């Protein structure tokens, strides 16, 4: 997938989730968005991590995508729509992202396994005794107030 | 910091290992300066730069 | 008799020759060819002649060991003379003055005089205030004390090695690492205490702000004005900061125990003070590792100590109880067969 | 002691441009804590005239007379009532002795005579030597006029205490 | 010989010490009188008319009753406002409450808790400590910039997308907390404040952010005043009346002579740096040998 | 090393496990220990008393609880709910000319004070004060100094007050046959052991 | 003697011993002057302490003793202490431009302005800063600055000691601009604007009654530029004081030249304890500078 | 000298540099200068200058007070230092002497 | 160290027999340079009418010192001299030397035996024991003040009793600073630094004083403000009422104030101190040439 | 940032190196990655770690 160069701050690092998000116009219309780059909009963050991941995503598209969020009459989930995990970067002016749909994370020659990584703010845990798996989820929940 | 990859692909000695109390004791309670304790098998010793 | 009890520590330096075990080839020890420096002078020409060593140890474990064998002679007096804290807090005076002279006539203390600057503490190393006195025929000396409250039970805090801070403060009991749970062990007391189960022994000598612990914290000597060169006997068991910066895994605590946390006195002054970076002599100190004191022979009356010195070997080992008269006996029969054996 | 005579030496010089009288001062265990006696940063006098406002403003009519109209913007006047209550105080001199003394014996310590009527041998447990000024418009002078001590610790918190001119000078100026 | 002024000073003694109170007779200090001071070589004319002396009571009572008047301003606005509305307050403040219970008790209580805080109340107080802040030195200002931040308009597109980012949601407030089961009244008290973001009813807590627990008792009352001098008066079960205090009825010289909030100057220890970490303060003691 | 010195065993306690070696007669210096017999480098008797620990017990740095106080404000109130009943005190200051005739009226309310803590550190036994079911352990800081926790103007604030007689100690630390037994020894120093 | 050595407590690594090889003949303050030390006495950072003062480090800064850094072996450093009157060499870590000819003093690190933190030395807990080597003019200028900030703020409110300060704080010395950090009231600096006021008055007392009109002198006679930059600060001054003319001087009238010879000696003894106030000691004085301002060496002790 | 010798320290410094300090002390009518050898810790020159302003406030007092009390009398100095060297903490001997003593003859420079 | 200073001139033999005459003398260099020509040497490269003495004792506080040692036919071999090692100079100046004195180093204005060339001539400053040195910087600077009122007579007595110099065997006249009833420009900067110095000296203490007894003040602070009293009523006694000095003062004019305090007492060092060179030892006879450590 | 010995120590090719500009001008105005320019004559080139 490609992306513009204002959402891959916090990428370079392979392994995260990519989420893509919806966009009322007709061109740049479906835009990837990375999940910390949603950190700015999670009411579960505290200050300090917020107004450090907003101090890295000062470019042009990402406050855009910022906007968009909080623009339409619909929630959040009826506009994003999860792709996975990427494991490797291009790094050009139009960085070139390989997202990985099913399966698991590594390099090529499966020298490396990759890592998902998550922000601390986001994780959650309701038990002390994990089992010998465990399942991840992704949940929204939305304060009405 | 130590290049962990030179300790699994250069060859060895030989030699009976003695130590004093058991070894994952003596890993996990740090007698040792620089440790790379795991489990499994991992590929980092591969990709060599 | 005053409302309360005051009750002693001190520390007491023997001369150990120690014997050393180690297996065949323990360490590998790597010379070099000697380097010479010429240095000049105008009559004489001094070379410093160098040579390095690196040694690399060849063991896994601990390759070699050693054990305490044998005493001689005791270095200190091992008396009663107390610490002088005139000397120590040189600065702080009563507010009015006839009651501060009367003071200074009632004790030893002749004036109090002024701490020096921060550039001139900075050039000299340490005050070294105190005088060394005409006849030394005991050796050198310290015994320092703190405040305890008369109705302290002495079977359990006076019989047995205790510490004497009023909790056990066994940092190597704490889970390593773990800087709450420290606190939690040593200073709160909504909670039982290790190796006596009530909260605590003396409440002016366990938790936070006790006389004990303002007067021999180092933190809190430095807070006020304090004197740096004296050795005060009770800084190991109330220096907190140093124990939570104890707290590792066991293995590092023995590293740090004969690498770091030996301490220095001066063998050559009447009092004890600390050496200054000195390369002369480390004092092991097995006391530090435990955080425990160990109880010496004390007596209340004559008649109890008589009949200590009339009964025969192992006499010091059992602690007799009058009425209001007690005996504490020694853990270790060390005054028993030490000076005697020579 | 020592700032007695050096605040008489300054007010003696400064006469002219303000015609100040010396007050030379003594304070104890009856006005303020050890405590707050050993923190004491400095202190602060005002003479205010005795009909009226104060020595540091205009003699007739200001800009202070107005109500403060209970306002968000400008809350009082705005940044000029500041400036006219900060001139208005002048800083005195100041000197603390935080231990137990007897003042005649002090004096007698120091190279003063004190020739008292009968021994009023005052004893304190700190003495703090402070020296206001007091006005004179013209040579005469109007036993109307009060003072505002005011006592500065470095919190910012204050104490005031207000004494008239005439108890002052109700013996003293009567002597001469 | 010129003989200095030091000498002749010193051996020209005091004359005598006098002692003096002040006007509250609270405080007594002490005044000498040396000799040698140049008051007496001026040749000073005195005197009192008892006019003057009326004049300056006049205007020391004055002084003395600003404060004074400005709480009855504020217990006249209250009774105003609660004949205004015609008896009936809403509850700006959360707490659950019951249904089935006694409320004119509770009234009662309100009208005896208000004329004890009216017989309590002192210079010590919500109203003048809440009032210290505004009387500041860059009070004018912060309140005209918070006043041009709050009434800005809606941001257009090109200063959210490519301009500085935006931006006190808890307030400083200050109590008076009175209560009759003892008839204990408490002065000066802080309160730190918000709103519920589950409602819209304030929430008072401590500093420490103790959630503030006097409200469920039944016999206490409380007034509270805002950094902007809005005004609250909270009897129990959350129910409380608000108003504007007034002080329009008082002159401005006098409210800076009584308790203008102060501003220091530099001396030792000090840094001539603006708002660091100092350290501690000079303290010039006398348990220390004095260096 | 270390060791006690002055120390009080218990009374109804007390015993004797050294009865045909030791006998002494029953005045009161020997009653109540003040000394401490040690042995020195040589085997020889020393002793030290409280005359001896002067260059400690007279300094005026054991007096000034002021770091003491500032280390117990810090860290303030408990924070265990549970105790949430010892730290109530109202201290405070009213005239007294009006007293006389509003001490029947401070009793036309029915509503009890809370308890002290002073009063709270008194109904413990010689034996369970050390123990944690104690509550007022955190306020005991200093044998000479009361330290609290309680109210003003709706705070808790520190609060350290010296214990001006030795009688203010509590008897947990300071029983009241150890006070009797101190007073048999003063009757002894007066040579009056018989009173008349 | 000359010689001292100072050996390290963590182990080294290569970063470590680049980071020090390349710190040969650079500046070292040892305050102890003992034959062996630990490397925490070494440099600056166990007395750097901030919100403190600037003037306590450069009270006790005066008071160190000086080396120089060569060979360097790992676990010792072997720094060696000059004498006086030799020829050593000294390499420069403070960007300062240097001049031949010049004379040097030490002061405390003040920072560049970018706050770069360039430690150039790695510890756990430990950092090697190092005291500026610094021509006497600037030092000069900031002793002089410091003196100002110190007389000035005396009895002010923050507003205008803080729009004066922001403008007193910032120097200028060859294309660089430079700050004091911890500028603050102390002990020391106290006692020196006493000594100060002192001075002062006795060169207000000590002075003839012809040297105080000279200026007046030739404020009737010559206009040159500095005769007006001086006359308006001298007018402005007998204006403040007083709202007449600045009177014409008269004719001297007692001349009896053994009394204006005293009358300057006086003066000069203190002036010159004046000054010496302001100026420090030269602890090196350059022989010639690299081209790359990198290093030059210098004929004095340290 | 054990008249002549004096300080301020507890002489624990490793190399005790020494000073000749001599006052001007006008209490006398004439002059009484206090000639007083001084050993020292501290090494520098300027901070030595300033404690020993801090030690001796009572001659420069003293040195106002003869400005004040006699114009036409010019007063000539208030003191002037002089090192002469520097000895270890041991190399004392109580006349107070030195065994070892490494010679600076520097210069007179005064101070008030 | 060793300078060779070549000439690039032609070298007359009977100028290397004066040369030779000039066999260990100080002679100052700009800038320590290995190699250098004979331009830089001496002090004829800052001679001029405008500059005067001043300039020069300032330009003499940086330059280096060196010493001849041999004479090569077009080359001599300068040696800059090193602290603590002695060395043999010669008695250059009109004073003579005795043992034990301080030497210190003065321009040479009165001066009138050198090496001669074209454009170029030798010039050596005088090495004169430092009392006679600071004497006459005093009368120098003295007699610069007083250059403005020369119109009157017992003004032009006092100039004529302080125009000569007592020492032992010398009378010299020292040149008049004043040329054509004009100042030259440095001593002009110099005495006016110090008549405004003592100006503000005057007008800042009464300020200052009452700004630092708000601390500890002690009898030092008091015997201080007394004189200075001393000083305002001596001053304005044939005044009107009193100069009445303000409090409540502008900030930035006393920044200007004490900044230019400050800054003028900053060019005044170069008179007030005298650099020493030399401490002499035991003389030749007839006092020509002496050994002498180089305290520098 | 290179150890500078490596360079010093081994031994080179020697090249005609012969670019257009003059060396410390090449130098000074930035042409080259990583410059490293000793005057005097370097003895860091004389420790091996």
């Amino acid at each position: 997938f490609f992306v513009p160069e204002g959402l891959v701050e916090f990428e370079a690092q392979p392994g995260a989730l990519l989420i893509r998000m919806e966009t009322g116009c007709d061109s740049p219309r479906h835009l990837y968005i990375s999940l910390y780059l949603l950190g700015i909009r999670a009411s579960n963050v505290s200050a300090s991590t917020r107004c450090l991941l907003e101090s890295v995503y000062t470019a042009s598209a990402a406050r855009a995508a910022l906007q968009w969020l909080d623009l339409g009459p619909h929630l959040l989930h009826r506009r994003l729509e999860t792709l996975g995990c990427v494991k490797t970067v291009s790094l050009g002016i139009t960085s070139l992202l390989t997202c990985v749909m099913r399966g698991y994370l590594y390099n090529t020659l499966k020298t490396e396994v990759f890592a998902l990584m998550i922000p601390k703010d986001m994780y959650l845990t309701w038990e002390e005794t994990r089992g010998r798996l465990q399942y991840v989820y992704l949940i929204i929940v939305y304060d009405y107030d | 910091m130590e290049n962990w990859s030179a300790l699994e692909l250069l060859p060895k000695v030989g030699i009976p290992t003695d130590f004093l109390t058991h070894v994952k004791t003596s890993a996990g309670e740090e007698m040792f300066e620089a440790l790379r304790i795991y489990y499994g098998d991992d590929p980092e010793r591969y990709n060599i730069h | 008799h005053p409302g309360f009890a005051l009750t002693a520590v001190r520390t007491d330096t023997f001369e150990v020759d120690m014997l050393l075990y180690s297996g065949k080839s323990c360490t590998s020890v790597i010379i070099n060819n000697p380097i010479v420096t010429k240095e000049e002078r105008d009559i004489s020409t001094t070379y410093h002649v160098t040579q390095n060593i690196n040694t690399v140890d060849m063991g896994l474990g601990y390759t070699s060991n050693t054990c305490v064998a044998y005493v001689n002679r005791v270095r200190t007096d091992m008396g009663v003379r107390v610490q002088d804290l005139f000397r120590v807090f040189p600065m702080n005076v009563y507010r009015h003055d006839e009651v501060d002279r009367w003071i200074r006539h009632a004790a030893g203390v002749e004036r109090p005089q002024l701490l020096d600057t921060e550039t001139i503490s900075m050039l000299t190393f340490g005050s070294m205030s105190e005088r060394n006195a005409a006849a030394t025929v005991h050796g050198q000396k310290a015994a320092c004390e703190l405040i305890l409250t008369p109705v302290t039970m002495d079977v359990n805090y006076f019989k047995i090695p205790n510490n004497p801070r009023g909790r056990a403060s066994c940092m190597l009991a704490v889970d390593p690492y773990d800087t709450e749970a420290a606190t939690k062990a040593i200073y709160d007391h909504r909670e039982a205490d290790a190796q006596t189960f009530a909260a605590t022994h003396n409440p002016w000598a366990s938790q936070a702000g006790c006389l004990s612990d303002v007067l021999y914290n180092t933190r809190h000597r430095e807070r006020l004005g304090y004197n740096s060169k004296f050795y005060s006997p009770c800084a190991q068991y109330f220096n907190t900061e140093e124990i939570i910066a104890a707290n590792k895994t066991l293995f590092k605590t023995i590293d740090e125990y004969l690498l770091r946390a030996k301490d220095c006195i001066r063998g050559d002054t009447d009092t004890q003070y600390v050496c200054v970076e000195g390369t002369e002599q480390l004092i092991e100190n097995p006391c530090r590792l435990t955080q425990e004191a160990l109880p010496i022979l004390s007596t209340t009356t004559l008649a109890l100590m008589e009949t200590k010195l009339k009964g025969g070997a192992g006499a010091f080992a059992t602690s007799e109880t009058h009425f209001g008269n007690y005996v504490v006996g020694e853990i270790i029969p060390l005054q028993q067969s030490m000076l005697f054996n020579s | 002691m020592e700032t007695h005579l050096y605040s008489d030496l300054a007010f003696e010089a400064r006469f002219a441009d303000d015609e100040q009288l010396p007050l030379h001062l003594v304070l104890d265990q009856e006005v303020l804590s050890n405590e707050e006696a050993e923190t004491l940063r400095y202190v602060y006098y005002r003479n205010v005239d005795s009909a009226g406002r104060s020595t540091g403003r205009a003699p007739g009519g200001d800009e202070d007379d107005a109500p403060a109209s209970d306002d968000a913007e400008d809350a009082v006047g705005g940044d000029r009532a500041f400036d006219r209550e900060r001139r208005t105080w002048q800083r005195a001199c100041f000197r603390v002795l935080p231990r137990p003394l007897e003042l005649l014996d002090y004096l007698r310590q120091s190279g003063l005579t004190v020739t008292l009527e009968k021994e009023q041998r005052v004893r304190m447990f700190y003495a703090v030597f402070t020296t206001l000024g007091l006005r004179c418009p013209d040579n005469r002078l109007s036993g109307a006029q009060t003072l505002h001590l005011r006592l500065v610790w470095p919190d910012g918190s204050y104490r005031d205490w207000e004494f008239l001119a005439r108890d002052l000078l109700r013996e003293e100026m009567e002597a001469n | 010989d010129e003989v200095a002024r030091t000498d002749e000073w010193k051996g020209a003694g005091v004359s005598r010490l006098r002692e003096v109170w002040d006007v509250q007779h609270r405080v007594r200090l002490r005044v000498l009188w040396y000799v040698n001071s140049f008051w007496r070589s001026r040749e000073l004319s005195y005197d009192d008319h008892e006019v003057e002396l009326y004049r300056a009571l006049d205007a020391y009572r004055a002084r003395i009753a600003v404060e004074y008047v400005l709480i009855r301003a504020v217990r006249d606005e209250i009774y105003a406002v609660l004949r205004r509305d015609g008896g009936a307050l809403p509850q700006r403040f959360a707490c659950h409450v019951s249904r089935n219970m006694s409320w004119r008790v509770v009234w009662e209580l309100c009208r005896h808790a208000l004329a004890l805080w009216m017989d309590w109340a002192d210079v010590r107080s919500c109203i003048i400590k809440a009032l210290t802040p505004r009387l500041s030195r860059g009070a004018a200002a912060a309140a005209q910039r918070a006043r041009r931040q709050r009434e800005r308009s809606a941001p257009k597109p090109q200063e959210l997308l490519f301009g500085p980012r935006n931006e006190p949601a808890e307030q400083t407030w200050y109590a008076d907390v009175v209560r009759c089961v003892r008839a204990q009244v408490d002065l000066g008290v802080e309160v730190r404040a918000a709103r519920c973001p589950r409602t819209g009813l304030w929430i008072v807590r401590d500093r420490r952010g103790r959630l503030r627990r006097w409200l469920s008792q039944p016999e206490v009352c409380v007034l509270y005043v805002t950094p902007d001098l809005d005004f609250y008066w909270v009897l129990p079960g959350g129910f409380a009346v608000s108003s504007r205090v007034t002080l329009h009825g008082l002159a401005q010289r006098a409210l800076r002579d009584r308790f203008q909030n102060f501003e220091a100057v530099l001396a030792r220890g000090m840094h001539v740096e603006a708002g660091r970490q100092e350290p501690e303060t000079p303290r010039v003691s006398g348990r220390r040998l004095p260096f | 090393f270390f060791f006690p010195v002055g120390l009080y065993l218990p009374e109804d306690r007390g015993y004797t496990t050294v009865e045909s070696k030791v006998k002494l007669n029953d005045t009161v210096r020997n009653a109540l220990p003040t000394t401490a017999y040690l042995l020195n480098r040589d085997r020889a008797v020393q002793k030290i008393d409280f005359v001896d620990a002067l260059k400690t017990l007279c300094h005026p740095v054991l007096h000034e609880p002021a770091p003491c106080l500032q280390t117990f404000t810090e860290r303030g109130p408990p924070s265990e709910p549970a105790m949430q009943r010892l730290l109530e005190c109202r201290f405070q200051q009213e005239p007294m000319g009006g007293a006389a005739r509003r001490i029947p009226h401070f009793y036309r309310v029915r509503r009890e004070v809370p308890r002290t803590v002073n009063e709270m550190k008194q109904d413990f036994v010689v034996t369970d004060f050390y123990k944690v079911g104690n509550i007022t352990l955190y306020t005991e800081l200093h044998p000479f100094f009361d330290f609290t926790h309680c109210q003003e103007n709706s705070e808790t604030v520190a609060l350290c007050t010296p214990r001006i007689v030795i009688g203010n100690l509590p008897d947990g630390l300071a029983p009241g046959p150890f006070h009797e037994l101190r007073t048999w020894e003063i009757m002894e120093h007066m040579r009056l052991r018989p009173p008349p | 003697e000359a010689n001292i050595f100072c050996t390290f407590d963590h182990k080294l690594s290569i970063a470590d011993v680049g980071k020090l090889t390349k710190l040969v003949a650079a500046v070292v303050p040892i305050p102890q002057r003992l034959h062996l030390i630990k490397h925490y006495q070494l440099g600056l950072h166990q007395f750097v302490d901030h919100t403190r003062g600037y003037v306590r480090l450069r009270g006790l800064l005066r008071n160190m003793t000086l080396t120089l850094m060569r060979r360097v072996e790992g676990n010792q450093i072997l720094l060696h202490v000059p004498t006086h009157g030799l020829l050593y060499t000294v390499l420069n870590t403070g960007p300062v431009t240097w001049e031949k000819g010049d004379a040097l003093c030490v002061l405390p690190p003040l920072f560049h302005g970018p706050l770069a933190r360039e430690n150039l030395l790695t510890l756990g807990q430990w950092e090697l800063v190092l005291p500026w080597i610094v021509p006497m003019p600037l030092a000069l200028e900031i002793n002089q600055r410091l003196l100002i900030m110190g007389l000035f703020s005396l009895d002010r409110s923050y507003e205008e000691v803080k729009a004066a300060v922001q403008q007193l704080q910032t120097i200028t010395f060859r294309d660089a601009t430079f700050t004091i950090p911890d500028p603050v009231i102390d002990q020391h600096l106290l006692i020196d604007m006493k000594t100060a006021c002192l001075s002062m008055s006795m060169v207000a007392n000590l002075a003839s009654e012809l040297t105080m009109t000279y200026v007046r002198k030739l404020a009737l006679e010559d206009s040159s530029m500095l005769l007006v930059k001086c006359q308006e600060l001298l007018m402005r001054l007998d204006r403040e004081r007083s709202v007449g003319e600045p009177r014409t001087p008269a004719r001297p009238q007692h001349v009896s030249p053994d009394d204006e010879i005293a009358r300057l000696s006086a003066l000069f003894v203190m002036l010159r304890q004046l000054d010496d106030l302001i100026r420090e000691q030269v602890v090196f004085t350059v022989c010639d500078v690299s081209p790359d301002n990198k290093s030059a060496t210098c004929i004095f002790k340290g | 000298p054990k008249d002549m010798y004096l300080t301020w320290e507890e002489t624990r410094g490793r190399l005790q540099y020494v000073y000749l300090i001599i006052v001007y002390d006008y209490d006398g009518p004439e002059t009484r200068p206090g000639i007083y050898v001084l050993t020292s810790s501290i090494a520098h020159w300027q901070t030595l200058v300033d404690v020993a302003r801090g030690k001796f406030a009572r001659e420069r007092c003293s040195f106002v007070n003869r400005r004040i009390t006699r114009p036409r009398q010019i007063p000539l100095c208030t003191g002037v230092i002089q090192k002469l060297g520097w000895c270890l903490a041991d190399d004392i001997h109580t006349v107070v002497r030195l065994d070892n003593f490494s010679v600076e003859l520097g210069d007179f420079r005064e101070f008030v």
